[PDB]
């Protein structure tokens, strides 16, 4: 369910609800920890805009959808349902499944490449690193219990206008050659 | 006006009392405890509708809620069983209209009970020094750090460069990763990458520090091991850059 975008392109979250209710919203979760409310949209509204935040909700078959319009590195987070109904006094809100999406940027030039760093303290410990590849790259996780694979991360050097993908891969066997980890 | 939870971590031993704080001062009369695992949703475990009303939830844990005080609502385990790990998030909401409701969170506390305190570890950390190599090909030099073998999951790393804090240029794994997936207990790695031009790596007068700060034992916590007490501390790995 998770979703992966270039920043600029759209996206459309999609959400469902059993008992029906009032009010309908939107909101978005930051790194795993703090939520923000993004958009609210009653029982007597079909459509809503909040600058880039476009959404959708019939009570006809007890969905909503949020459409975000070109897209951000910031737009990254995970989005999260939440109906809201009650009897008067209450207003119980609840929350739904949750959707991360990520947003990556254009790369410009790409140099594909992977090196070894070694360990500044003497040892005979190593990385690898896979950077500067485009952003339509797949990382595969190892298949291979003793050889480590981090997920894709992107940088930002601001003062050069320039940004680069990396990702790190290590392990504990002895004579361990990047030459292939990594390799698709 | 914000609204703040202390403390953003906390690990501790079975059988021990937990109070969670959280404040907030732009007055709001409804405040709310969410708690939510690592499955991913969040579900309702106490209300208050103002001083001197709290109220179940959804779903029924063995925590105690008070508010004394419009600001307050603070939050007590009373005993801390495995069971209890997860995070705990809170509240707040207004009672008049015009972009009406909505709920203000906080950013929560993460919290993890452990049975064998004898599982907690602190991190190794260790920084790689940029490829000779990357830096022919590219003018730039990229830096990795590496912390490897802590648990539990609660650490935070940051990079300093000449003895200030830097954020222009690094990366940092969005999550730990399991050393032994397969396994409960299992304990963490996480890397981050910190780039810059080449000829500022090639200043032999530049320091280089990775540090991470780990969330783990108190200073009395009860330990009869040899090791020593996995306390919360802060481990670093520096280096310096290389005249060529």
């Amino acid at each position: 369910q998770a979703l992966s975008i270039q920043e600029g392109e759209n996206a459309t979250m999609n959400c469902s609800y059993k008992t029906s209710i009032n009010n309908l919203q939107w909101y978005r979760q930051n790194s795993g920890r703090g939520l923000v409310h993004l958009i609210l949209i009653r029982s007597n509204e079909r459509e809503k805009h909040s600058g880039r935040l476009r959404v959708t909700l019939d009570t006809s078959k007890k969905s909503s959808s949020l459409l975000i319009t070109a897209s951000r590195a910031a737009d990254t987070a995970s989005y999260f349902c939440a109906p809201f109904d009650r009897g008067s006094t209450l207003g119980r809100l609840y929350f739904g499944r949750g959707t991360q999406l990520t947003v990556w940027p254009d790369i410009q030039n790409p140099d594909p490449a992977v090196y070894q760093l070694r360990d500044s303290k003497s040892s005979d410990k190593s990385v690898c690193l896979f950077t500067d590849f485009d952003s339509q790259t797949n990382v595969s996780q190892s298949k291979d219990s003793d050889v480590y694979i981090t997920d894709k991360c992107v940088l930002d050097m601001r003062s050069m206008d320039f940004k680069s993908n990396s990702a790190v891969a290590w392990s504990n066997k002895s004579d361990f050659a990047c030459a292939n980890a990594f390799n698709n | 006006a914000d609204i703040y939870q202390t403390p953003r971590y906390l690990v501790i031993g079975t059988g021990k009392k937990i109070t969670l704080e959280c404040s907030q001062t732009m007055g709001h009369d409804k405040m709310y405890w969410y708690q939510q695992d690592p499955g991913m949703e969040l579900h309702l475990i106490h209300y208050s509708y103002g001083v001197n009303s709290t109220e179940k939830g959804d779903l029924s844990s063995e925590s105690t809620v008070s508010r004394i005080r419009t600001e307050h609502f603070p939050l007590t385990l009373e005993s801390a069983r495995p069971s209890h790990t997860s995070q705990y998030l809170c509240a707040s909401s207004e009672s008049r209209t015009g972009i009406n409701y909505g709920y203000t969170f906080g950013s929560g506390t993460r919290l993890t009970v452990v049975e064998d305190l004898n599982k907690v570890f602190p991190p190794e950390v260790a920084v790689f020094e940029p490829s000779e190599a990357e830096i022919s090909h590219t003018q730039k030099a990229t830096l990795v750090c590496l912390a490897t073998g802590f648990y539990p999951d609660h650490v935070e790393l940051s990079w300093w460069v000449n003895g200030k804090e830097v954020h222009s240029g690094v990366c940092t794994d969005p999550q730990p990763l399991k050393e032994q997936p397969a396994l409960n207990d299992s304990r963490y790695a996480l890397s981050s990458r910190l780039r810059v031009s080449a000829t500022f790596w090639q200043d032999p007068r530049n320091h280089f520090r990775c540090q991470v700060q780990f969330y783990g034992l108190s200073e009395n916590d009860e330990w009869t091991q040899d090791r020593a007490k996995p306390v919360t501390q802060i481990v670093s790995a520096e280096a310096w850059g290389r005249a060529d």
